[PDB]
């Protein structure tokens, strides 16, 4: 199970 | 036993038409369950393990969701990337990203990690304490200083202490027959003569899950690190691993020669010799 | 930027016995950047039906790819592996040995 894109970007 | 989630992507930029290529694998332990490949017909994330095959449509449409999302993100990173190291528009370039839950045989979390790469060097990555981070170059501190900003640390902590180690838990119940089962090493032997006065022996251990084994050779009760060939640990293709250990023995004196094989699944370690 | 050479290993999924089926695995690893192509051969000529694993890597970032393909091995047969990796001047092949 995925967590989801609270990434930014670099 | 203790156990662990995690996945792994692969962002390589083809610079000349469209977008990158995007592949993004999951792993329970040794065995994968899921994939997204940018250029599989799809366009979904698909499954690669019997026991995932019976979930939801809805965890389908919700890790699709989020695996493309996750694809759309990297895929703005290798510009940005390509500009913090001021690279030109006509070379490849990769990002890769791991992250996980490793949970005890409690099924309570022992660690959580995240980890970035740009071609193959370290970029960024979380520390064992889940709220800093190791940036590499000074491109990667701006990077940090945006994540930092952003609370992405705090975001990602709740992640691999919480919904990652949860999921885990239900994947470990819900492939019990598979995951939960320790295949122990098939061991055995074999002697080639190399001349008229060596010979090569040869311990196997075959068709074993996970994949962590040690295997060791020794000589008289001592440790023979010496004259030892020890191959990586493959994949036999089925989802179990397997492994050799040789050592070069001057003839007639095989008998004082050991090997050793220690592997999650054994009660009391192996000690095998030939006769 | 990072270029690190392929480790290359032939073998088959299980002890390769004559007129039995069994599967001829070609196991790439250690690699960087992804492209790599690789062959299966049976005689020099390659197979035509070869499937591998899905991309993933390493703790320190190299690419590893298991490359597959059922075969019934035979005594006369000879079979082998070819790889192409920017790391690599000319293809590397690597025979398959049924004691390795």
């Amino acid at each position: 199970f995925l967590p989801s894109d609270f990434f930014p970007s670099v | 036993g203790s156990h662990s989630m995690r996945y792994f992507f692969t962002s390589v930029s083809r610079p000349g038409r469209g977008e990158p290529r995007f592949i993004a694998v999951g792993y329970v332990d040794d065995t994968q369950f899921v994939r997204f490949d940018s250029d599989a017909a799809s366009q979904r994330m698909e499954p690669r393990a019997p026991w995932i095959e019976q979930e939801g449509p809805e965890y389908w449409d919700g890790e699709t969701r989020k695996v493309k999302a996750h694809s759309q993100t990297h895929r703005v990173d290798l510009g940005t990337l390509r500009g913090y190291y001021n690279q030109s528009e006509a070379g490849s370039h990769t990002v890769q990203r791991m992250y996980g839950c490793d949970v005890g045989s409690d099924w309570r979390f022992l660690r959580g990690y995240h980890q970035y790469a740009y071609d193959g060097k370290d970029y960024i990555a979380l520390k064992e304490d889940l709220r800093s981070w190791t940036a590499a170059d000074m491109a990667a501190q701006t990077t940090k200083h945006k994540w930092e900003a952003a609370h992405v640390a705090e975001q990602l902590r709740a992640y691999l202490e919480g919904t990652c180690v949860e999921w885990l838990r239900r994947y470990l119940e819900n492939g019990k027959e598979t995951l939960q089962r320790t295949d122990a090493p098939k061991t055995h032997m074999t002697h080639h003569a190399v001349s008229d006065h060596e010979a090569t022996l040869r311990c196997w251990a075959l068709s074993f899950y996970p994949a962590e084994i040690t295997l060791t050779w020794q000589r008289d009760g001592e440790d023979q690190t010496q004259d030892t060939e020890l191959v990586e640990t493959r994949p036999a293709g089925d989802g179990t691993f397997q492994k050799w250990a040789a050592v070069v023995v001057p003839s007639g004196q095989e008998q004082r020669y050991t090997c050793h094989v220690q592997h999650e699944g054994l009660p009391k370690p192996l000690t095998l010799r030939w006769e | 930027m990072i270029q690190r050479t392929p480790k290359i290993q032939v073998y088959s999924r299980h002890p390769a016995e004559n007129g039995k089926s069994n599967f001829l695995n070609c196991y790439v690893s250690g690699f960087h950047p992804s492209d790599i192509e690789v062959d299966l051969l049976k005689n020099g000529e390659r197979i035509e039906k070869v499937e591998h694993s899905d991309l993933s890597f390493s703790k320190d970032w190299s690419f590893y790819l298991l490359y597959y393909t059922e075969f019934t091995p035979t005594e006369k047969d000879e079979y082998a592996c070819r790889v192409n990796h920017v790391t690599l001047s000319q293809p590397k092949i690597v025979k398959w040995d049924r004691d390795m």
